[PDB]
C-alpha cells in the first residue's frame, strides 16, 4: 500500500507546521500539561532553577574529662 | 585521603580508674566505634560532578 | 525531568493528528479507487502466476 | 520529529495468500474456528485484529484455540489466518537487564529488543549421555543455606513453605549475592539470573525491579513477566518461555538461574484453559497431566559436560501450601522432581529465627558435597553440634540440674542458632563466613550472653573488613583454612573479645 | 436502530437472544422493548449462527419469546464529574435517591482495561490510624490495597466505619463508598449519618463522598456488575481531576459468590467445590484497576468474607495475592472478648521494615511477636497437664503474654452506642512506649483485668488504681 505510504507522510508534514505546541488543545492540551507538570514537583519538592546549596553546619563541642589522679 | 591511624587502645581504655567514673569511659569507646568507619567514608574525597 | 514529560505528552498527540486525519482524507477520493482497482487485479494476476 | 518518520518508511507492505478458517463461537476465551484444514497442533495463529493465540485441540468439525489476550475484540464470523510455527520467542543475551512479558515484548519502554535467534517454548530436556555430576557450589549468602544444606549448581532445589515467610526473599538475596562475582575477572564463577514471575499484581514486580535497581542487580538478569491481570494462557506460557531463555545460557557454556515465582499459580491457569474446552476432570478438577506438566519443566535444568561446554542450569521452584500441609496434590508431585528442599515454616518465623528455615527437615542430595573446603572444617563440626542440641533441647520445665553434663551442649546451640540469623538484602561472602563461625565452634563464645552476639557480630564483621583485609584474602585463595591459618585467627578473636564489652 | 433481536429462550438470568444480521460484540448493552421499567441485556457469548447468549441485570419475569430487544451500541456507561457526590445510584447509573437526574458533561464506560507496567508508583508511607492492633503489628500504608478477612459476626464492617470515622474526616480529598450484596437497612443509615455530619450537603456542591450500591436482593446479573460502577467514579477522581480518593468496599467476596450462579447456566463444568472454572481471572481484572498510580491515589479498603470460617477456600484465599496489608480477623479470639479480634500472627504488611516503620517501632513489633508466639506453643501441655508443671522462666512468658492480648483491644467511636464507653483514639508514639513498659517488665504486679479494654497506657495503671 504505497499509496497509504505516501498518504500518511504528507499529513505528517503538515503537522510540521507549529505554532504554539498543540493544534486542538483547547481546554484539554492546557489542562492536562499544567496537571502533570504540578505532579513533577508536587511529591517532589519545591526547586527553583539555578540556586546553590547554602546551608552551615556544626561539629560536635569538644568537651574535657575532670581528674584528678594519682 | 586526609585520614589518621591510632595504636590498639581498647582492653585497658576502659579501665582509667576515675572516681567511680566507669561511665566517662564506657561512654567515650561507644563514641569511638561509630566515629571510627563513618568518617572513614568521609575523609578521602568527593566523587565525580 | 520536566523535558522528558513534555515530550511524552507532545509525542502522543503528534501520533493522533496524523492518525485521525488520514480517515477522511482516504474517504473523499473517488477517481483514484479506480486506479486502485486495476492494481490490485495486477496484484491478484501477479500473485496466481508465482504459485502456478 | 525524525523517529516517527523513520519508523513508516521501514514499514514493510507484504501481501500473500492467507490460509483462513471462520469462527463459529467465542466466549470466555476459546474460539471454535470452522475452516483451518492443515493446522499443526501447538501452531500459533493470529486473529484479524492484532490479537495472537493458539490451536489446541484438532477435532474433526471444529478447532479449538486459546487467545494471548482478549477476547472482546472477536466476533462471530472473523478471520483466523495462519503463521505456519510453533510457538516460540526470541532468545539472546541482548534480553538482559530488561523486563518483558510472557511472549517477548518488552514492557519497561526502553524500546525493541534486538535479538536474532528464536527458540521454542516445548523443547526436549537433555538425556543420559550428555550430562555429568555437580562439580561447583552456587552461594547464595545466607548463612543457614550455605553452612548446613548447600545448593550446587545445576541441581533443582525446591523453597517451600507457607505465604508471607520468606520465600521471595530467600530468592532475592541470591540474585543480590552473585554482584562481587559478576564485576570479577573469571568468566566461570559468574551466575546469570532469571526472574519469573506468575499470578503477581504488577505493584510487586515494578517494586522489586526498585530493590534490584539499587544495588545495581539489574544488569546481569531478566524478568519474565506474566502477571494476575494477563489471559490464562499466558500464565501457562510464561515459565517454558522462561525456561527456554535460560537455555542460551546452558547450550553456550555459562552458568544460569531460574526462579518460577510460583508454580502453584501455573497449576490453575491450566486447569481453567482446560475446562473450557471440554476435557473431563480430574482430582480437584486438575487435568490428567498436571506432573507432566511440572516434569517436562524441572529436568532442562541440567548440568552439561566438559565436551559440549559445561554449563549449568540451576532452578529454583517457589511452592506455596495451604495451612502449611505439604500432602497436598500439586506439593507431592514437585517434591518428588526435585533433588532437596528448604522447608520454610511460619513458627520459626515468629520465634525469630529469620531466614525461618526447618534445618532438621531440609533435606539435601548434597550435590556430590561441593560446599567448600574451608566451610566443611567448620560447617561440618556445625552440623553434628546442632544436630547434638535438636535431640536434647525441647523441654521448657526443668526440674533437675546437670551443668556438667547437659547444659554445656545446649549452650554451643544458642550461640550458634543465634548466629545463623540473618538481616535482609545484606548477603555475606563465604571468607568473611568462615571466620564467623570460625568463633562459634571453638568455644570463643560462651562467655558472652545470648542477647549480645548478634550485636557481637557486626562489631566483629567490620573490624576484620577494614584491618584485617589480608587474611580473609588467603582464605579465599587458597580454599582451606591452613594450619599457620588456624594461628593468625586464634589470636584476633581473642584480642578483640579482651576488649569487646568495654 | 443497529440491530433487532426476538427473544428466543430464558433461563433465569441467562437471556438467550437471537439477531438477523449486525451481531452485537461482547459486552455491548441491549434494550428490551416492552417493559414498564429499564430491561439492559449484556452480551456475554457467540453461540453460533446469529445467536448471542447475555445476561440482564434486572429481572427477567414476564418475557416471552419473540420480544424484541434493541442495540445499544456501547457498553453500560454511567455519568461520572464532580455533581456525582451526595448522589446515590445503582448498576445502570440511574438516580435512585428521588432528588433528579445527575447532569454531568462526561459518561463513562463501566468497562476498561487496567493500567501499564510503567505507569505505576512505588513510594510508600505510613497511614496512621489510632488502632493499636494495626499501628504497631501492621501498618497500613498511604496509597495501598487493604484487606480485612472475617466469617459472619466477627466485625469486618464495624472495622470498617472507623477507617471511615478516623481517615476521612482528616481527608482532603474526595471520597467514594461502594455496596456490592451486603444489607439495605446498612445502606440506609449510611445516609443519615453523612447528611447529619456534613458530608452529605443537599443544599450545594460541598459535597465529599459519592455512593453506588446494588445490595443482596437483586438478580446476580447486578451484583457482578455492581463493583466495577464505584470503580469507575473513583477513576475519575483520580485520572481526569487529580485528587487523592479513599474507596470503601463491602462486600467484595459477592462479586465472586453472585458469579458462579450464572456460570452452571452459560455451559461450563465446574471446577473445585463448586466454584467457576475462571475463579481467579476475573478477579484480577476487578482488583488490577484499584491502583496508585502515577496520576493519582487510590487507598482501598476491602472487607473480605470467608465461607464456613475456612481460610483455604479458592474465594479468599486467592485475594491474598493483591493486598498490601492484611487483617485476618478470628471468631475464637471474639469469643474471649478481644475486639478488635484481629489475628496478630496471620497479620501483615510490606512497610514493616527497621529503614521505614523506624528501628526502635521495628523491635517492639518482632519483639512482641515472640512472646506471643510462645505461649502458643505450650497450650498442649498447659490443657492436658496444668499451670503448675512448668518452669520459672516459662510462668513469665505465660503471664507476660496475657497482659499483652488484654493490651491490643480498644474501645472504638462507632461502638459507643452499643456498649455506652467513651470510644478511645491513641496516637503512634504513646502505643511504642506503652508496650516497652510490659516487654521490659515494668507492670509485672498490676494484674491482668487492668490492661483490657483501656486507650492509652496510662488508663491501665488508673483501672488497677481503682480495684484495689
Ligand atoms: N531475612 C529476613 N528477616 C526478617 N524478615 C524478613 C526477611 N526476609 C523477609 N522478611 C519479611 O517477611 C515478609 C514476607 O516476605 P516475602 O514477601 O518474601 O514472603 P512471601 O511468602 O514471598 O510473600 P507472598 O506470600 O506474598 O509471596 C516481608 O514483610 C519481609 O519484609
Ligand atoms: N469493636 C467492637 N466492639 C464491640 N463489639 C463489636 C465490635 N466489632 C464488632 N462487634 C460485634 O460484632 C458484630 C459484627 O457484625 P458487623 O461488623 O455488623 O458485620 P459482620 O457480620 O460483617 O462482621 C456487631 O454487631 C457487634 O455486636
Ligand atoms: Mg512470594
Ligand atoms: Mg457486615
Amino acid at each position: 500500500v504505497q499509496k497509504l505510504f505516501v498518504d500518511k507522510i504528507r499529513e505528517y508534514r503538515t503537522k510540521r507546521q507549529t505554532s504554539g505546541g498543540p493544534v486542538d488543545a483547547g481546554p484539554e492540551y492546557q489542562q492536562d500539561l499544567d496537571r502533570e507538570l504540578f505532579k513533577l514537583k508536587q511529591m517532589y519538592g519545591k526547586a527553583d532553577m539555578n540556586t546553590f546549596p547554602n546551608f552551615t553546619f556544626e561539629d560536635p563541642k569538644f568537651e574535657a574529662v575532670e581528674k584528678p589522679q594519682s | 585521603r586526609k585520614l589518621a591511624l591510632k595504636a590498639i587502645d581498647w582492653v585497658a581504655f576502659g579501665e582509667i580508674i576515675p572516681r567511680n567514673q566507669k561511665a566517662i569511659a564506657n561512654s567515650l569507646k561507644s563514641w569511638n566505634e561509630t566515629l571510627s568507619t563513618r568518617l572513614a567514608a568521609l575523609p578521602e574525597k568527593p566523587p565525580a560532578i | 525531568s520536566v523535558q522528558n514529560m513534555m515530550r511524552q505528552k507532545e509525542q502522543e498527540h503528534m501520533i493522533r493528528w496524523v492518525e485521525k486525519h488520514v480517515v477522511q482524507s482516504i474517504s473523499a477520493q473517488q477517481e483514484k479507487e479506480t486506479i486502485a482497482k486495476c492494481i490490485a487485479d495486477l496484484k491478484l494476476l501477479a500473485k496466481k502466476a508465482q504459485a502456478q | 520529529s525524525s523517529i516517527l518518520e523513520e519508523r513508516i518508511l521501514g514499514a514493510d507492505t507484504s501481501v500473500d495468500l492467507e490460509e483462513t478458517g471462520r469462527v463459529l463461537s467465542i466466549g470466555d476465551g476459546i474460539a471454535r474456528v470452522h475452516g483451518l484444514r492443515n493446522v499443526q497442533a501447538e501452531e500459533m495463529v493470529e486473529f484479524s485484529s492484532g490479537l495472537k493465540g493458539m490451536s489446541l485441540n484438532l477435532e474433526p468439525d471444529n478447532v479449538g484455540v486459546v487467545v494471548f489476550g482478549n477476547d472482546k475484540l472477536i466476533k462471530e464470523g472473523d478471520i483466523v489466518k495462519r503463521t505456519g510455527a510453533i510457538v516460540d520467542v526470541p532468545v539472546g543475551e541482548e534480553l538482559l537487564g530488561r523486563v518483558v512479558d510472557a511472549l517477548g515484548n518488552a514492557i519497561d519502554g526502553k524500546g525493541p529488543i534486538g535479538s536474532k535467534t528464536r527458540r521454542r517454548v516445548g523443547l526436549k530436556a537433555p538425556g543420559i549421555i550428555p550430562r555429568i555430576s555437580v562439580r561447583e557450589p552456587m552461594q547464595t549468602g545466607i548463612k543457614a543455606v550455605d553452612s548446613l544444606v548447600p545448593i550446587g549448581r545445576g541441581q533443582r532445589e525446591l523453597i517451600i513453605g507457607d505465604r508471607q515467610t520468606g520465600k521471595t526473599s530467600i530468592a532475592i538475596d541470591t540474585i543480590i549475592n552473585q554482584k562481587r562475582f559478576n564485576d570479577g575477572t573469571d568468566e566461570k564463577k559468574k551466575l546469570y539470573c532469571i526472574y519469573v514471575a506468575i499470578g503477581q499484581k504488577r505493584s510487586t514486580v515494578a517494586q522489586l525491579v526498585k530493590r534490584l535497581t539499587d544495588a545495581d542487580a539489574m544488569k546481569y538478569t531478566i524478568v519474565v513477566s506474566a502477571t494476575a491481570s494477563d489471559a490464562a494462557p499466558l500464565q501457562y506460557l510464561a515459565p517454558y518461555s522462561g525456561c527456554s531463555m535460560g537455555e542460551y545460557f546452558r547450550d553456550n557454556g555459562k552458568h544460569a538461574l531460574i526462579i518460577y515465582d510460583d508454580l502453584s499459580k501455573q497449576a490453575v491457569a491450566y486447569r481453567q484453559m482446560s475446562l473450557l474446552l471440554r476435557r473431563p476432570p480430574g482430582r480437584e478438577a486438575y487435568p490428567g497431566d498436571v506432573f507432566y506438566l511440572h516434569s517436562r519443566l524441572l529436568e532442562r535444568a541440567a548440568k552439561m559436560n566438559d565436551a559440549f561446554g559445561g554449563g549449568s542450569l540451576t532452578a529454583l521452584p517457589v511452592i506455596e501450601t495451604q495451612a502449611g500441609d505439604v500432602s497436598a496434590y500439586i506439593p507431592t508431585n514437585v517434591i518428588s522432581i526435585t533433588d532437596g528442599q528448604i522447608f520454610l515454616e511460619t513458627e520459626l518465623f515468629y520465634k525469630g529465627i529469620r531466614p525461618a528455615i526447618n534445618v532438621g527437615l531440609s533435606v539435601s542430595r548434597v550435590g556430590s558435597a561441593a560446599q567448600t573446603r574451608a566451610m566443611k572444617q567448620v560447617a561440618g563440626t556445625m552440623k553434628l553440634e546442632l544436630a547434638q542440641y535438636r535431640e536434647v533441647a525441647a523441654f521448657a520445665q526443668f526440674g533437675s540440674d546437670l551443668d556438667a553434663a547437659t547444659q554445656q551442649l545446649l549452650s554451643r546451640g544458642v550461640r550458634l542458632t543465634e548466629l545463623l540469623k540473618q538481616g535482609q538484602y545484606a548477603p555475606m561472602a563465604i571468607e568473611e563466613q568462615v571466620a564467623v563461625i570460625y568463633a562459634g565452634v571453638r568455644g570463643y563464645l560462651d562467655k558472652l550472653e545470648p542477647s549480645k552476639i548478634t550485636k557481637f557480630e557486626n562489631a566483629f564483621l567490620s573490624h576484620v573488613i577494614s584491618q584485617h583485609q589480608a587474611l580473609l584474602g588467603k582464605i579465599r585463595a587458597d580454599g582451606k583454612i591452613s594450619e599457620e591459618t588456624d594461628a593468625k585467627l586464634k589470636e584476633i578473636v581473642t584480642n578483640f573479645l579482651a576488649g569487646f564489652e568495654a | 436502530g443497529a440491530a433487532t433481536g426476538r427473544i428466543v429462550a430464558v433461563i433465569g438470568a441467562v437471556v438467550d437472544v437471537q439477531f438477523d444480521e449486525g451481531l452485537p460484540p461482547i459486552l455491548n448493552a441491549l434494550e428490551v422493548q416492552g417493559r414498564e421499567t429499564r430491561l439492559v441485556l449484556e452480551v456475554a457469548q457467540h453461540l453460533g449462527e446469529s445467536t448471542v447468549r447475555t445476561i440482564a441485570m434486572d429481572g427477567t419475569e414476564g418475557l416471552v419469546r419473540g420480544q424484541k430487544v434493541l442495540d445499544s451500541g456501547a457498553p453500560i456507561k454511567i455519568p461520572v464529574g464532580p455533581e456525582t457526590l451526595g448522589r446515590i445510584m445503582n448498576v445502570i447509573g440511574e438516580p435512585i435517591d428521588e432528588r433528579g437526574p445527575i447532569k454531568t458533561k462526561q459518561f463513562a464506560a463501566i468497562h476498561a482495561e487496567a493500567p501499564e507496567f510503567m505507569e505505576m508508583s512505588v513510594e510508600q508511607e505510613i497511614l496512621v490510624t489510632g488502632i493499636k492492633v494495626v499501628d504497631l503489628l501492621a501498618p497500613y500504608a498511604k496509597g495501598g490495597k487493604i484487606g480485612l478477612f472475617g466469617g459472619a459476626g466477627v466485625g469486618k464492617t464495624v472495622l470498617i466505619m472507623e477507617l471511615i470515622n478516623n481517615v476521612a474526616k482528616a481527608h482532603g480529598g474526595y471520597s467514594v463508598f461502594a455496596g456490592v450484596g451486603e444489607r439495605t437497612r446498612e445502606g440506609n443509615d449510611l445516609y443519615h449519618e453523612m447528611i447529619e455530619s456534613g458530608v452529605i450537603n443537599l443544599k450545594d456542591a460541598t459535597s465529599k463522598v459519592a455512593l453506588v450500591y446494588g445490595q443482596m436482593n437483586e438478580p446476580p446479573g447486578a451484583r457482578a456488575r455492581v463493583a466495577l460502577t464505584g470503580l469507575t467514579v473513583a477513576e475519575y477522581f483520580r485520572d481526569q481531576e487529580g485528587q487523592d480518593v479513599l474507596l470503601f468496599i463491602d462486600n467484595i467476596f459477592r462479586f465472586t459468590q453472585a458469579g458462579s450462579e450464572v456460570s452452571a447456566l452459560l455451559g461450563r463444568i465446574p471446577s473445585a467445590v463448586g466454584y467457576q472454572p475462571t475463579l481467579a481471572t476475573d478477579m484480577g481484572t476487578m482488583q488490577e484497576r484499584i491502583t496508585t498510580t502515577k496520576k493519582g491515589s487510590i487507598t482501598s479498603v476491602q472487607a473480605i468474607y470467608v465461607p464456613a470460617d475456612d481460610l483455604t477456600d479458592p474465594a479468599p484465599a486467592t485475594t491474598f495475592a493483591h493486598l498490601d496489608a492484611t487483617t485476618v480477623l478470628s471468631r475464637a479470639i471474639a469469643e474471649l472478648g478481644i475486639y478488635p479480634a484481629v489475628d496478630p500472627l496471620d497479620s501483615t504488611s510490606r512497610i514493616m521494615d527497621p529503614n521505614i516503620v523506624g528501628s526502635e517501632h521495628y523491635d517492639v513489633a518482632r519483639g512482641v511477636q515472640k512472646i506471643l508466639q510462645d505461649y502458643k506453643s505450650l497450650q498442649d501441655i498447659i490443657a492436658i497437664l496444668g499451670m503448675d508443671e512448668l518452669s520459672e522462666e516459662d510462668k513469665l512468658t505465660v503471664s507476660r503474654a496475657r497482659k499483652i492480648q488484654r493490651f491490643l483491644s480498644q474501645p472504638f467511636q462507632v461502638a459507643e452506642v452499643f456498649t455506652g464507653h467513651l470510644g478511645k483514639l491513641v496516637p503512634l508514639k504513646e502505643t511504642i512506649k506503652g508496650f516497652q513498659q510490659i516487654l521490659a517488665g515494668e507492670y509485672d504486679h498490676l494484674p491482668e483485668q487492668a490492661f483490657y479494654m483501656v486507650g492509652p497506657i496510662e488508663e491501665a495503671v488508673a483501672k488497677a488504681d481503682k480495684l484495689a
